[PDB]
């Protein structure tokens, strides 16, 4: 997997 | 006073319990210093009781692997022995990216909310840690975070610590760095670092980039992980989305070296990998090296061109230090484990 606020 | 929570391991995230409401409904929610709204809502219902309140706003956030929209409430949350009336949380009508959590418990810096909420555009939604700090609960605007590398599927071998720091989770001195100037990783828990690999090459000169405990990988900079990709021998792998290394290249694997704040953080290669004995969990198979430095999808010089992710932060204790706008890392009794 995951990637968290771009 | 200062207090804890334990966090458990699910391979690409870290959860907390987390109670909302009186009498409190239980939540497992995702732990992200790269985002700052604590909501639920992609599992279990949100359980309305007499604490909870509406109020005037709908609320929405984009992340790199999916997203949530739903209406803000307030609602008192439970963290271990510490509770937070009136917390501001979002309850989620759309949720994308969630699997295996109800939400995030959202401990990246205030200023990210803005703009989350709508119509209120312009207003910021003050995180866990401020309410905490402001209500007088903990005696300094701070969170510090212990993760450990795992051998399960679900491991409760971390914590969090909100209002201090847990001498029994690092090892050594904590090494701290201001937040950078450097926009957009200012925004968030951002620093300065440059990466090495072994003694003598350069994989990204120095720059800015966020401290991520809700990104799983390493990410760097594209040209980086080019020349990651070159150093280290790996190929690209179908089954997992993951670099692969042969049985020798694993052997001949060095160490990342990150500089911050002066100092040296040796990512070696045991902690370059994902924890073989699951390579099932990412689709790989046994006896296997699959890699967790990543390719961020962006090339350096944007202004944020790494995550040190949930799979770096297994190896550092990190602090998040609100009051200071600063970053701490230190070593831990299993920064140089083999276990992977």
């Amino acid at each position: 997997x995951v990637v968290x606020a771009x | 006073a200062a207090g804890s929570v334990p966090a458990t391991n699910q391979l690409v995230d870290y959860v907390v319990n987390v109670g909302v409401g009186s009498p409190a409904t239980t939540y497992s929610l995702l732990v992200d210093t790269g985002s700052s709204n604590t909501w639920l809502g992609a599992d279990k219902s949100y359980v309305k009781t007499s604490t909870s309140s509406a109020t005037s706003d709908k609320v929405s956030v984009t992340y790199g692997s999916g997203s949530f929209s739903g209406t803000e409430y307030t609602d008192t949350v439970t963290l271990g022995s510490l509770t937070i009336p009136k917390q501001s949380i979002g309850v989620a009508s759309r949720d994308s990216g969630f699997d295996g959590v109800d939400g995030i418990l959202g401990v990246g810096p205030v200023d990210l909310t803005v703009g989350t909420l709508s119509p209120h555009t312009s207003t910021s939604i003050p995180t866990v840690t401020d309410n905490l700090f402001s209500q007088g609960t903990i005696p300094t605007n701070l969170l510090a975070v212990s993760f450990e590398p795992t051998t399960s599927e679900s491991s409760t071998n971390g914590e969090l610590t909100f209002g201090a720091t847990d001498s029994s989770k690092y090892t050594g001195s904590i090494t701290y760095t201001p937040i950078t100037s450097t926009s957009p990783a200012s925004a968030y828990w951002g620093i300065n670092q440059s990466i090495r690999y072994g003694s003598s090459t350069s994989i990204l000169s120095s720059t800015a980039g966020i401290v991520d405990t809700g990104t799983t990988l390493t990410l760097i900079a594209s040209d980086a992980f080019a020349k990651y990709k070159k150093a280290t021998g790996a190929v690209a792998d179908n089954n997992t989305g993951l670099l692969r290394l042969t049985t020798a290249q694993y052997a001949n694997l060095q160490s990342l070296f990150f500089t911050i704040g002066g100092q040296t953080f040796e990512l070696t290669a045991n902690a370059q990998i994902w924890p073989r004995n699951l390579n099932t969990a990412i689709g790989g198979s046994a006896s296997s090296v699959y890699l967790i430095v990543g390719d961020l999808g962006s090339d350096s010089g944007e202004g944020l061109d790494f995550i040190n992710g949930l799979t770096f932060l297994e190896r550092f204790y990190s602090v998040y230090d609100t009051t200071n706008k600063r970053l701490g890392l230190a070593t831990t009794s299993f920064t140089t484990a083999t276990s992977n």
